[PDB]
């Protein structure tokens, strides 16, 4: 017997967070981040060691 | 710019990017070599895109 309701791939919207304000200081940046809900920030260096 | 247009008795402007405090390098215009030599200042912008 067929089990109905297959997982179809479907396009669906997700929120866009507040655009960060970046202040630049020598060898570094500072992001002023406002997010009402929890928001994932992921940073990595583009060298040999990606911290 | 790689290829320029040279007519007669004129001047052409070009842009370069360097990593040295001194610009002391050889420019070959169409066969002839010249030594461009002066000082470069550190940037005021700390972070670039």
């Amino acid at each position: 017997l067929h089990i109905p309701f297959r997982l179809t791939p479907t396009v669906c919207p997700v929120p866009l967070a507040h655009t960060p304000t970046v202040t630049k200081w020598f060898k570094g940046i500072t992001l002023h981040l406002t997010a009402t809900r929890p928001t994932l920030l992921t940073t990595r260096k583009l060298g040999l060691r990606a911290d | 710019e790689a290829t320029t247009h040279v007519t007669a008795t004129g001047s052409i402007t070009l842009h370069f990017s360097t990593s040295s405090p001194q610009a002391n390098f050889i420019v070959s215009l169409c066969g002839k070599k010249t030594t461009c030599n002066a000082e470069c200042k550190p940037p005021a912008d700390h972070i670039i895109g």
